[PDB]
RNA sequence: CAGCUUGUUGGUGGGGUGACGGCCUACCAAGGCGACGACGGGUAGCCGGCCUGAGAGGGUGUCCGGCCACACUGGGACUGA
RNA sequence: AGAAGCACCGGCCAACUACGUGCCAGCAGCCGCGGUAAUACGUAGGGUGCGAGCGUUGUCCGGAAUUACUGGGCGUAAAGAGCUCGUAGGUGGUUUGUCGCGUUGUUCGUGAAAUCUCACGGCUUAACUGUGAGCGUGCGGGCGAUACGGGCAGACUAGAGU
RNA sequence: CUGGGCAGUAACUGACGCUGAGGAGCGAAAGCGUGGGGAGCGAACAGGAUUAGAUACCCUGGUAGUCCACGCCGUAAACG
RNA sequence: UCGAAGGUGGGAUCGGCGAUUGGGACGAAGUCGUAACAAGGUAGCCGUACCGGAAGGUGCGGCUGGAUC
């Protein structure tokens, strides 16, 4: 509307958050893992998440999670992080990814046998 | 100026985006040997070597002196 | 007061709308060639100028068909005074696919999108009558 | 021997006294697939008597579109209450492309070719009404033609 | 790749049989799985799809080769759907299955695969190979006189022969007058549900 | 980020350059730039190109090609077309 | 005979049964499933799609007409400064003549190559590559027009003011 | 003492018009500074009453304020 | 003469930590009240001033986005 207004003032895309703050530039960023613990999602949900506390070589502190039937977490672990929502937990926006420098497969995975970690047969 | 004269020039460009057609106004530094000019006094200029640090512009003839 | 050709435009577009059969309006040569332009279109009856208390007044008769069916089915403004709209012969506007006709100002007088087209000349495309 | 779909089916509620009291509308367009379309919005406590009603509703409230041979003649941007969708002719070899209800009521009308695009509201029942408006305000050469004169200001290139 | 698996659960699943031959038909009704005598709502995704892999399926081709047929059809001018059944008819097991030197689709590109025909007296071993016009295609000598061969060159007969090749006798030599007519000659499935899914 | 500049703007006479030129020098005037954004802060090699988008547009400058800038950091001269 | 695997199967979107489990284990892009008959969890079978590749992550474009020239709105959903004056700026009545700056036409030079497209030619085909023409939206120069905007020179009263 | 508007004649000039970034002026009530004034009302405050409580609604009082002079403040559901 | 580096000095600008302290968002099934939605029990809002554990109350002026004869 109004040519000359908009001659005089242009008009301007909408601003952007970033959501890989955390990696800053890495689809995978390799952490510490400390304090491995688990906490209570929403509250509609009323499950126990396993978290952790990961530090990345960019050096950052967030709260990741870990998907699978359980793990051989522990303090401090050469893990490796990539990014993804929980929609339960307050403000989990990382996990972990199994089948790392570290963490193990996810044992008796035989359905979509990539994700957790699980190698075919051998 | 001291045989120096200061003279506006004015062009319109199309904007890139929006189409309109719109007037900007610029400013030449041009040299006059014999310093007679006023405010207004309209002044056709043809473009020179580099006469000095920032003309680039002389003195041709004087058409629709100064009302 | 800005724009006759835009007020022209609507007193048209609101005569029409209305089923008035009889428009009024001060007359100007600009006017008076978009009117012959109209009509030879054919999307007006005859005009005419007539000189009124001051200046001279321009007089267009619309055309309805059998039933209250309006023969124009509306105008558009294109080059408005705040952004003027230049074509030229290879890109010249095409109004309804071809069933509009766009007027185009050219060195050679005001000329509908075809006729400009065979003598590939552009210029301003003052409306879309269509 | 008609070609039917439904677009939109969702189940309403209304309060009474004792409890919920729930029934279905279901809008179904209705036509033979060449350049006949009808529109049917239809309400009844079942799905079956409400696509009835809405089959019969098509059939009453049938209308004309005018072809040039498989397209539309020259783009149209209709508006419903809410829903804006405007058509514009495609190339014979180009499909028909829009969404569900615009390439509903265009599939069952009988166009080949064309191009559409929803630009106001989602909902399903203003954009029927959109694209049937369009279809509305959409013309024929030969009819412009008989309302100015000189049937020959027109491109018709395909013909036929 | 190739599928190499059963066509007739390929079939049930399309509801539609596309390769004929001695294995036709498997005197059942389709259901292709453990729920497949159930029924299912149609989806208008679902016919588009079923369209596209009951063509590429019935040419042998894979998705990406597929992709950039129907690309190369809307990107030349005229029709779309049409130029896309041209260009995967002129294949070189497409041919050979029109032409009536081999069983199916699958047996033409066996042979064409193991290089057994030589189009301008040159090997070949592709059958993503396009024919043109004023090109011949002729077998290979020593090739000759085998059962492959000798198995269909007496009953080779019974099916129809299209209005765009031509076949020679006890030597046979194939060749293209000119580009084919698949909207006329063997078109069981419309093209244009495929332009329509391929817009999307 | 609302006031910036003093060889800074211009002129004169010399010097200097392959070459015009405050490029340098001695003297004279008070001028020059700024809301069409100077001055200041952040970021960045530019383009032909690449990706997406029906298009307009949005993102990007990696292969390759053209140019520019740099050679541990900072500064300088010579040889030589 | 020496050679296939991969992901998904609640809506978006193509793909359902059973077993174990019973807000726990768990999954998930949204909203939603799991608290004792789970097509949504792990598993088995079955199906879908692709394929020596299939899914996840990272970022950009599109859907988004949710920065709208194309292509948005501002009574009540977000949106008219509390009002007025006025600087720059944008915009402007009728008519005559001149210029031809904007406008537009032709011509010439330029707009490197590859790469983008048409048409062909060669690697068994394609990828890859060669050739002819488009592209290079533009710019500079000459030669045509004043229909509209504009510069100048005038005129009129309707606008406006007295 | 002074502003504006409307109507009439067309008497006069002759596009001198519209909007207006910034900028400037005006701008309810409440409030602030200086001096004056203060009948009535009336925040704050006090007593009584209601209530489990009543820092309120009700009653009895009562200070600034409401008023004037010159300044300041420039805010309202300043809304059609 | 100029001239890199270095020293001395007052400033300019951008960050990190900080005893202590203010307000905000979310949590559970806590404590104290019922301010708004009905004339919500004293109609509700807007600007300002004052007061009180808190929501809030009172005065001044305005609106109906309430009613009344
Ligand atoms: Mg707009
Ligand atoms: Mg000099
Ligand atoms: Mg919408
Ligand atoms: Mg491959
Ligand atoms: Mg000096
Ligand atoms: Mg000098
Ligand atoms: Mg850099
Ligand atoms: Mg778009
Ligand atoms: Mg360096
Ligand atoms: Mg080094
Ligand atoms: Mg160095
Ligand atoms: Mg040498
Ligand atoms: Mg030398
Ligand atoms: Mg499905
Ligand atoms: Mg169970
Ligand atoms: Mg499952
Ligand atoms: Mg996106
Ligand atoms: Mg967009
Ligand atoms: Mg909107
Ligand atoms: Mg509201
Ligand atoms: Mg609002
Ligand atoms: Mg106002
Ligand atoms: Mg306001
Ligand atoms: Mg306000
Ligand atoms: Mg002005
Ligand atoms: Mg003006
Ligand atoms: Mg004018
Ligand atoms: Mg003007
Ligand atoms: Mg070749
Ligand atoms: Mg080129
Ligand atoms: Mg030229
Ligand atoms: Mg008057
Ligand atoms: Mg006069
Ligand atoms: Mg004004
Ligand atoms: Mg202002
Ligand atoms: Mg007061
Ligand atoms: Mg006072
Ligand atoms: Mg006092
Ligand atoms: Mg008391
Ligand atoms: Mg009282
Ligand atoms: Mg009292
Ligand atoms: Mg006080
Ligand atoms: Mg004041
Ligand atoms: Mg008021
Ligand atoms: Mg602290
Ligand atoms: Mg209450
Ligand atoms: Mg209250
Ligand atoms: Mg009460
Ligand atoms: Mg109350
Ligand atoms: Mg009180
Ligand atoms: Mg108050
Ligand atoms: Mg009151």
């Amino acid at each position: 509307p109004t040519i000359q207004q908009l001659v005089r003032k242009g008009r301007r895309d909408k601003i952007s958050k970033v959501k890989t703050a955390a990696l800053k530039g890495s689809p995978q960023r390799r952490g510490v893992c400390t304090r491995v613990y688990t906490t209570t999602p929403k509250k509609p949900n009323s499950a126990l998440r396993k978290v952790a506390r990961v530090k990345l070589t960019s050096q950052v502190e967030v709260t990741a999670y870990i998907p699978g039937e359980g793990h051989n977490l522990q303090e401090h672990s050469m893990v490796l992080v990539r990014g993804g929502r929980v929609k339960d937990l307050p403000g989990v926006r990382y996990k972990i990814i199994r089948g790392s420098l570290d963490t193990q497969g996810v044992k008796n995975r035989k359905q979509a046998r990539s994700r957790y970690g699980a190698k075919k047969e051998k | 100026m001291q045989k120096t004269i200061v003279v506006e020039l004015e062009d319109r460009m199309r904007h890139p985006l929006y189409g309109k057609i719109i007037r900007t106004t610029k400013k030449v530094k041009a040299h006059d040997e014999d310093s007679v000019a006023g405010i207004g006094d309209r002044v056709s200029l043809m473009e020179t070597r580099p006469l000095s640090a920032t003309k680039r512009w002389r003195l041709v003839e004087i058409l629709e002196k100064a009302k | 007061m800005t724009d006759p050709i835009a007020d022209f435009l609507t007193r048209l577009r609101n005569a029409n709308s209305a089923y008035h059969d009889e428009v009024s309006l001060p007359h100007s040569k600009l006017k008076a060639n978009i009117a012959q332009i109209l009509k030879n279109e054919g999307y007006i009856s005859d005009f005419r100028t007539e000189d009124a208390r001051v200046g001279k007044s321009l007089v267009i008769q619309l055309k309805y068909g059998p039933s209250r069916e309006r023969s124009i089915a509306g105008l558009r403004r294109v080059s408005k005074p705040g952004l003027r709209v230049y074509a030229k012969s290879t890109n010249l506007p095409r109004v309804l696919g071809g069933l509009g006709v766009a007027i185009i100002s050219t060195s050679s007088g005001l000329l509908t999108d075809r006729q400009a087209a065979r003598q590939g000349v552009g210029g301003e495309v003052l409306a879309y009558v269509w | 021997n008609y070609l039917e779909r439904v677009v939109a089916i969702n189940r309403v509620s209304k309060v009474v006294k004792g409890g919920r009291r729930f029934s279905f509308t279901a809008l179904v367009i209705v036509g033979d697939g060449n350049g006949m379309v009808g529109v049917g919005y239809g309400k009844a406590k079942e799905v079956p008597a409400a696509i009835a009603k809405g089959v019969e509703e098509a059939r009453k409230s049938f209308f004309r579109v005018p072809l040039i041979g498989g397209t539309i003649t020259h783009p149209v941007q209709g508006e419903a209450a809410a829903g804006v969708v405007l058509l514009r002719p495609a190339s014979p070899g180009t499909g028909v492309i829009a969404g569900g209800a615009a390439r509903a009521v265009l599939e069952c009308a009988g166009v080949h070719d064309i191009l559409a695009k929803s630009l106001g509201s989602d909902n399903a029942i203003n954009v029927v009404h959109a694209t049937v408006a369009a279809l509305k305000l959409l013309q024929r050469p030969e009819e412009v033609a008989a309302r100015r004169g000189l049937p020959i200001e027109d491109v018709a290139p395909a013909g036929m | 790749a190739r599928y190499t698996g059963p066509v007739t659960r390929k079939s049930r699943r399309l509801r539609t049989d596309l390769v004929g031959g001695d294995q036709a038909f498997e005197k059942r009704p389709y259901p292709p799985g453990q729920h497949g005598r159930a029924r299912i709502k149609e989806s208008e995704y679902l016919l588009q799809l079923q369209e596209k892999q009951k063509a590429r399926f019935t040419y042998g081709v894979m998705e990406k080769q597929f992709r950039r047929y129907y690309e190369e059809a809307v990107r030349q001018p005229g029709k779309t759907g049409e130029e896309l059944l041209k260009i995967l008819e002129s294949r070189l097991d497409n041919v050979i299955y029109r032409a009536g030197l081999a069983r199916t689709r699958r047996m033409a590109r066996q042979l064409v695969s193991h290089g057994h025909f030589n189009v301008n007296g040159v090997h070949v071993n592709v059958p993503s190979y396009r024919v043109s016009q004023y090109d011949i295609v002729d077998v290979r000598d020593k090739s000759l006189n085998t059962v492959p061969f000798q198995i269909a060159r007496e009953t080779a007969g019974e099916r129809p022969i299209p209005s765009w090749l031509q076949v020679v006798g006890e030597r046979q030599r194939v060749l293209i007058h000119q580009l084919p007519e698949r909207a006329q000659i063997d078109v069981p499935l419309t093209e244009q549900l495929i332009v329509e899914y391929y817009s999307k």
